[PDB]
């Protein structure tokens, strides 16, 4: 393990890549249901 | 692992870890694996979502493998730039900026009947100053004809504002005659290919002019760090670096699961081994293994 | 007194100084790219960081580092794309042969300077009797592969390969980047391919030939594949499949040089299946359903999910103006089977929309009790580039890989269903054209 | 006493009369029984689709503008609650 | 690079541009004798046309190693030159330690000399903080995170100020 290959090397370290996948895969499940729940209110005028 | 779609958008990427997951994929499928069937659902506000978060996952790792070209002479490494983040937006989905900055002014205003609504829906992707100069001619055409200026393009007040705005375009820098024939085409091709290499001609300069823009800005940014970086003592940077570093791994070590926070902390775990690979023999750097 | 680990150990301490100069540096690509080196990528990776490094370049330095780089197969777009810059200021400076070399590296290595080939095909249509057809042939290569639709210097190359005879190798080079600009003329094509009779000098002209035709939607010759027949064992597999793929697009049925084709690549997917793009294993499958010739079993099985992976990730990243065809073409065709009303429109737009047996999604797909059709929509981009605007050779490969799943494919055009001034029109073609592939429906 | 009940119903284009047999489906449920609906009918370009039926008590928003800028509301709300 | 390469032995090099390095080919039809010289090596090879039209088969993909990543790099790399210049301006400096003698402190004002040891001091300072440079890593990741919020653009990571004003003449200049 003191030598690495190069597809390993060739990542970038610190990128929000992951930050993006965590959010996407708690934001589009969220906003599916959300879509399949979705009924508008009835605003009253007044 | 993926999603299935998280590999549809790794497949034409040349990022390493997208990669190597498009390739485990490939093992994995070549080992007898069914593909899983792809989805043939979810409305365009939701599809369009996921294609959005994405194309981000292809652009953050992208973006971090491009060097910026800071402190160089002549346009060709800032050409180089223009043109890595030109395949990046390519690799990620995106088509070309000038066909995908249209498609977000055909979308923000796409129902809208007068000029100043065009101009007050498109305000965060034009620019401020050019943004001012077309509010001035819409004004003052406005002023001239004694109505609101309407977005059909067929009434007279639209082409006394269409003239004007060309000339304002044209004074700014923008060959509009060039943009507009490129965008509208001609009958025979070698007009077309006359126009097209104008349009070519102002559009490298163009991407050019604002690749150039950002390698200053960030130039400008490192040299002002710097500056107030270098006026502290040594032991004051010591510190403030210090906390901040333990700060950033108290942060990474408070999500535990996550797994953005276990990339995180392997990648410091990599950056050791860098530096104990360098340390091992620093004429030849990095171990690779080959 | 022959030794080629000394000699490399030397080019590597030549190379590891603090200040190489660019003839130094050219002059040590030169050498690597002449002793084969392909093991050792950290002698390139060196050389290639001093290229970078380098500021003094003259004409032929410039020359003789880019000729290496390109003969060498050595990819790293951040140094030869940074090496536009001595290009372009020493551009006046160069050659014809000089401007050729440079103008094909750059332009193979995919470097986007509109500046470069404007200028680089304004030399080259300025004086053409300066140049050689070798020379154009470059130059076209490299304002091709460089995404530049430059067709002065298509018709003037054009003009050039009618007049004189040229080398199979500048044929298929020149073939090559015709396919990549999707010029299907049959005037400049024909004299590239009447010179296609004096043997092949490599197997890979023969194989970016066929590549070439079959991407234009030409019809094979017979020297091309007899010459890709005899020596199918000197391609990489990535350029036996674009061979293959070629050969089954333009419609060949020898079966033999399909057969020596699929043994050179088939035992390296069996070695690595991650080794080629998925692209290429959905040319591969192409070619095997097309041909008809046989895989093995994990292999055709492999090159199948491939396609439609393949197939799945054309259609996620499909660009806005097909998103809008494909919706006009569903719209058209849920018009011509019975909908005069917006929600059965909308209905039937939504039910059109299918999963194919390869796991990838068919847009409009219609069944009526066991018969299919397949609308396929085209867009402006898969059309030939040319006047007469054909769709191109792959059009031609989905439809016979999705009429190998069962599907009659009825083909929708962008320029001629667009053409049409009203949606009653648009559906009458679209249901012309099915009923011209398929006359149950 | 007659269970009529008058309301405005504004669409971004002119209707089908299958779409205005299916807006009328829609819209018997805000009612408050089986009454009968007398509806007129309204162009918005600024609605992208669905319809806004415009009572004198009350207003349903069913168009397409307000329910991207719902979908925008909520993706931004949770994109920041993350 | 491409699939399909179409340079080998056909308009080759012939002879080394640099004296470092000597090359000499002897190209037959279609075949050529490449001897390539450098100090006490030599190699006298023979190569065909065919092999190196086969040497662009297989691609070397050339890849940076980097600690963190490339864009980190070239940012700690421009905080290293810049780091640099202010180090030309601090090794342009006066040598004050000529003038640290009893001499000179007896024959001066006191507070001039308080002032003199204290620019000295100063000096140290300096000194001492241009030669950090194992911060200059730090400093870079200081500069790379609202560089990558301005590359995630909803448009395009490409998409600048110019493009957008000239697609908006178009879009303006053309009707809707």
């Amino acid at each position: 393990a003191d030598a690495k290959a190069l597809d390993e090397l060739r990542k970038p370290k610190f990128s929000s890549k992951y930050l993006i996948q965590h959010v996407s895969q708690k934001l589009i499940p969220a906003v599916k249901e959300w879509e399949k729940s979705y009924q508008p209110p009835v605003i009253h005028l007044g | 692992a993926v999603s299935k779609k998280e590999v549809l958008y790794f497949l034409s990427s040349k990022d390493a870890e997208s990669s190597t997951a498009v390739k485990s994929y490939l093992k994995s499928l070549y080992a007898g694996a069914q593909v899983e069937a792809t989805e043939t659902d979810a409305s365009e506000l939701i599809a369009q979502l996921e294609k959005k978060y994405l194309s981000a996952q292809v652009v953050e790792p992208g973006v971090h493998n491009i060097a910026l070209p800071l402190g160089e002479s002549g346009s060709a490494p800032v050409k180089r730039y223009a043109a890595e983040l030109f395949n990046l937006g390519a690799q990620a989905g995106f088509e070309c900026p000038f066909i995908e900055v249209s498609k977000k002014f055909g979308q923000e205003t796409a129902t809208s009947e007068t000029v100043k609504d065009v101009l007050n829906k498109t305000k965060s992707y034009v620019s401020a100053d050019y943004n001012a100069a077309l509010n001035e001619v819409l004004s003052s055409v406005e002023a001239e004809i004694n109505g609101p200026v309407l977005f059909d393009g067929k009434t007279e007040g639209f082409k006394k504002f269409a003239a004007k705005a060309k000339a304002v375009a044209v004074s700014r820098g923008l060959p509009a005659d060039t943009i507009l024939a490129y965008c509208a085409g001609s009958a025979n091709e070698d007009a077309a290919d006359k126009v097209s290499k104008e349009f070519f001609t102002w559009f490298e300069s163009a991407y050019t002019a604002d690749a150039a823009a950002e390698v200053k800005a960030i130039e400008a940014e490192a040299a002002s760090i710097l500056d107030r970086h270098l006026a502290k003592p040594v032991a004051q940077i010591r510190k403030e670096q210090a906390s901040a570093y333990a700060s950033l791994l108290k942060r990474a070590e408070t999500a535990k699961g996550a797994k953005w926070a276990e990339k995180y902390l392997e990648d410091v775990k990599a950056v050791q081994w860098f530096d104990a690979s360098v340390a091992e023999a620093p004429a030849s750097g990095p171990k690779v293994a080959a | 007194e022959n030794d080629v680990p000394a000699i490399l150990k030397e080019i590597d301490s030549l190379v590891s100084r603090e200040a190489v100069s660019a003839k130094e540096v050219s002059d040590a690509a030169v050498a690597l790219t002449y002793l084969q080196v392909k093991a050792n990528r950290r002698l390139w990776g060196k050389v290639l960081e001093k290229a970078g490094a380098a500021q003094d370049y003259d004409a032929a330095s410039l020359t003789n580092l880019l000729w290496a780089i390109n003969t060498g197969g050595v990819e790293h777009f951040k140094t030869v794309a940074e090496l536009a810059g001595p290009a372009v200021s020493l551009l006046p400076s160069l050659s014809p042969v000089q401007l050729s070399i440079v103008v094909e590296a750059l332009g193979g290595a995919g470097v986007k300077n509109y500046e470069l080939y404007n200028k680089a095909s304004a030399v080259v249509v300025s004086k053409i009797g300066e140049f050689k057809p070798a020379e154009i042939a470059r130059v076209l290569y490299g304002v091709a592969f460089g995404g530049v639709n430059d067709v002065a210097l298509a018709k003037a190359a054009g003009k050039v390969f009618a007049s004189t005879e040229v080398d199979s190798r500048t044929a298929a080079q020149a073939l090559y980047a015709l396919a990549k600009l999707g010029r299907a003329d049959k005037a400049t094509v024909d004299a590239l391919l009447k010179s296609f009779k004096k043997g092949t000098e490599s197997a890979s002209d023969a194989a970016a030939a066929s590549f070439a035709l079959g991407s234009l939607s030409f019809k094979a010759e017979k020297a091309i594949v007899d010459a890709l027949k005899a020596s199918a064992g000197d391609l990489a597999p990535a350029q036996a499949v674009e061979a293959a793929y070629g050969l089954a697009l333009s419609g060949a049925t020898d079966a033999e040089a399909f057969k020596a084709l699929f043994g050179v690549v088939a035992p390296a997917i069996e070695k690595a299946p991650d080794a080629l793009e998925v692209s290429s294993l959905a040319q591969l499958h192409v070619a095997s359903t097309i041909s008809g010739a046989k895989l093995p079993a994990a292999v055709g099985s492999f090159v199948a999910k491939a396609f439609g992976l393949a197939a799945d990730a054309a259609r996620l990243k499909r660009s806005s103006a097909e998103s809008a065809l494909v919706a006009d073409v569903a719209a058209a065709t849920a018009v011509a089977f019975g909908a005069q009303y917006r929600p059965e429109v909308a209905s039937a737009v939504a039910s059109y929309v299918k999963t194919a047996p390869d796991g990838s999604v068919l847009d409009i797909a219609i069944t009526k009790g066991d018969a299919k059709v397949l609308v396929q929509a085209v867009p402006s981009s898969l059309l030939t580039s040319t006047t007469p605007a054909k769709p191109l050779g792959h059009v031609a490969a989905y439809s016979k890989v999705r009429e190998a799943q069962g599907y009659a494919v009825a083909v929708v055009p962008a320029n001629e269903f667009e053409a049409l001034p009203d949606q009653k029109a648009k559906a009458q073609y679209v249901l012309a054209a099915i009923k011209k592939v398929a006359p149950s429906f | 006493h007659k269970k009529e009940v008058y309301c405005t119903v504004i669409t971004a284009e002119p209707l089908d009369k299958l779409e205005r047999v299916e807006l009328t489906k829609k819209a018997e449920k805000f009612v408050d029984a089986g009454f009968k609906l007398v509806m007129q009918e309204k162009i918005d370009k600024k609605l992208l689709g669905g319809f806004v039926i415009e009572f004198s008590d009350r207003r349903v928003d069913m168009s397409t503008a307000k329910k991207v800028e719902e979908f925008n509301n909520f993706v931004n709300k949770l994109v920041l609650s993350i | 690079l491409t699939t399909f390469t179409f340079s080998g032995l056909q308009d080759a090099p012939v002879a080394a541009l640099s004296g470092s390095i000597k090359l000499n080919v002897a190209a037959k039809a279609g075949k050529a004798e490449v001897t390539v010289a450098a100090g006490a090596a030599k190699a006298a090879t023979q190569v065909s046309a065919a092999a190196l039209r086969k040497l662009s088969g297989s691609k070397i993909s050339l890849a940076e190693v980097a600690r963190i990543s490339v864009l980190h790099s070239s940012i700690q790399n421009y905080l290293l030159s810049l780091s640099n210049e202010r180090y030309q301006l601090l090794s342009q400096w006066p040598d004050f330690t000529t003038m640290y003698g009893k001499d000179f402190y007896y024959r001066a004002h006191p507070e001039d000399l308080k002032k003199f040891y204290d620019a000295a001091d100063e000096y140290y300072k300096l000194y001492e903080t241009v030669t950090e440079f194992d911060s200059l890593s730090a400093l870079a990741s200081q500069v790379v995170p609202n560089y990558a919020a301005r590359r995630r653009s909803t448009v395009h990571p490409a998409i600048g100020s110019t493009v957008a004003d000239g697609a908006f003449t178009n879009f303006l200049l053309s009707k809707q």
